[PDB]
């Protein structure tokens, strides 16, 4: 998803390139510094977001986000926090090991 | 089965502690062939081990994803059903696999 006009949870909430995109964008698997045996959940992304994000943009917010229909406060009341945490792990898969 | 879904009830229906997804929120924008839903009844304890790919007890025994399951996932609590003091069953899957 990191790529010139893809679409998904990264590069509609997290981080977009532009269409008209000049660069290089290179990734190292990082399996031996990033993985816990517990979970690293230092990492976060956004998984919940009002609308998709222009290129470059870094959106840092933290307020709640709804999903529902009926104007809530706090937590799960339909209403929810807008990043989630991802454990890594050793045992995790080539598609589920981090990357940098 | 001139079937539109329309995810405004799932909001509407009770207050979901757990709304997970891998593809968008909304979940409702999206055309597929079938929805192939199931349902189960977890502890409270195991609830992320229902993910593609995340090793545990349940689900990589009972009922796992491969990997690349669309993510959608939601749990709410039980609790009107659950209320024998020495319990009871009905809902149970397959205890454990060998
Ligand atoms: C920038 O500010 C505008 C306010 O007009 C807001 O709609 C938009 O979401 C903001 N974007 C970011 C990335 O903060």
């Amino acid at each position: 998803q990191i790529a010139p006009g893809q679409t998904g949870n990264i590069a509609d909430y997290n981080y977009k390139l532009p269409d008209d995109f000049t660069g290089c964008v290179i990734a190292w698997n990082s399996n031996k510094l990033d993985s816990k045996h517990s979970g690293n959940y230092d990492y976060w992304y956004r998984s919940f977001r009002k609308s998709k994000l222009k290129p470059f943009e870094r959106d840092i917010s933290t307020e709640i986000y709804q999903a529902g229909n009926k104007p809530c406060k706090g937590k799960g009341p339909n209403c929810y926090f807008p990043l989630e945490s991802y454990g890594f792990r050793p045992t995790y898969g080539v598609g589920h090991q981090p990357y940098r | 089965s001139n079937c539109v879904a329309d995810y405004s009830v799932l909001y509407n229906f009770a207050p979901f502690f757990a709304f997970k997804c891998y593809g968008v929120s909304p979940t409702k924008l999206n055309c597929f062939t079938n929805v192939y839903a199931d349902s189960f009844v977890i502890k409270g304890n195991e609830v992320s081990q229902i993910a593609p790919g995340q090793t545990g007890n349940i689900a990589d025994y009972n009922y796992k994803l491969p990997d690349d399951f669309t993510g959608c996932v939601i749990a709410w609590n039980s609790n009107k059903l659950d209320s024998k003091h020495s319990g009871n069953y009905d809902y149970w899957y397959r205890s454990f696999r060998k």
